[PDB]
């Protein structure tokens, strides 16, 4: 799954 | 993208600059756990390997590079430039009790058994406990300087704002990541004693004694 946060 | 996420990113960058400028201007890293700064640098290194496989936005790329840059710079000021003021005698947390188990847990409990996902998971578990050596050092030395407490407040508030961000993203976008959530809760509960002492003592002109 794609990680779009820091 | 929501206000809770944006305020959380600003709170995290505020904490990182407060610490970096405090060491740089005072030419001293007294009372600062070098070990926690190694852990934070290691979180950024394992989490942001996706800089080579993805492009989310200029903001996403820039923030990752700034975080890696400031975490590595902070490590350099403590262990190389101002090493004469690094208090190794009081930064005695045994970080192997955090790294070895967190590493083992990321390999076993993750969303996918692939190198990039296992490394991302390691970053999430490690971040939840990364501040432990700094809090342990403050309890040992007895005191925490005002600027050190402002650093800890903005660092602790950042992941608390990410929890609110996850409520927002779950309700409005149907997005949910249980590994980040549970680790985020662990990360924030470790600041509960500090938050209570910062609000009742530091914000009232008193001494923060852990
Ligand atoms: C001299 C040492 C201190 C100097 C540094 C002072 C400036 C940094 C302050 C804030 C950064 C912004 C984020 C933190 C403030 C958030 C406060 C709050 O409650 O935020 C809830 C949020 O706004 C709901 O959207
Ligand atoms: C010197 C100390 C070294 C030891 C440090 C040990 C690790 C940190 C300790 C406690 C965290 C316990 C609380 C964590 C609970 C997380 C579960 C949780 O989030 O439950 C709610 C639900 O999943 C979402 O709403
Ligand atoms: C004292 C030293 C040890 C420190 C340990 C600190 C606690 C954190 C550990 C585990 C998770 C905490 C409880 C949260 C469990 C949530 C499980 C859950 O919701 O599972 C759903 C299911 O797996 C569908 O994904
Ligand atoms: C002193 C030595 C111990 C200190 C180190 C403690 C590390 C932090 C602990 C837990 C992080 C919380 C998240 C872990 C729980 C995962 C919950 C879950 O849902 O797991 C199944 C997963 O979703 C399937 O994809």
């Amino acid at each position: 799954a794609e990680h779009d946060e820091f | 993208m929501n206000i809770f996420r944006l305020t959380g990113d600003l709170s995290h960058l505020a904490a990182i600059i407060i610490l970096l400028l405090k060491i740089w201007k005072s030419r001293s890293c007294a009372g600062i756990s070098g070990k926690s700064q190694l852990l934070f640098a290691l979180v950024f290194t394992t989490r942001y390997l996706d800089l080579f496989t993805s492009f989310i936005s200029l903001y996403n790329t820039s923030m990752k590079l700034i975080y890696i840059a400031c975490s590595y710079a902070t490590v350099y000021l403590i262990y190389m430039k101002f090493k004469a003021t690094y208090d190794g005698n009081h930064d005695t947390f045994r970080v192997e009790f955090l790294i070895v188990p967190v590493g083992g847990l990321s390999f076993l409990v993750n969303h996918d058994f692939s190198p990039l996902e296992i490394l991302w998971t390691f970053s999430i578990y490690l971040e939840s406990v990364a501040i432990l050596p700094q809090l342990f050092m403050i309890s040992k030395t007895g005191e925490a300087e005002t600027i050190t407490t402002h650093y800890l407040f903005f660092l602790g508030l950042y992941r608390a704002l990410y929890l609110v961000n996850w409520i927002w993203r779950y309700y409005f976008e149907g997005f949910f990541d249980l590994i980040a959530v549970v680790a985020g809760v662990v990360q924030t509960v470790l600041y509960c004693d500090f938050f209570y002492l910062y609000v009742t003592k530091v914000l009232k002109g008193k001494k923060l004694s852990l």
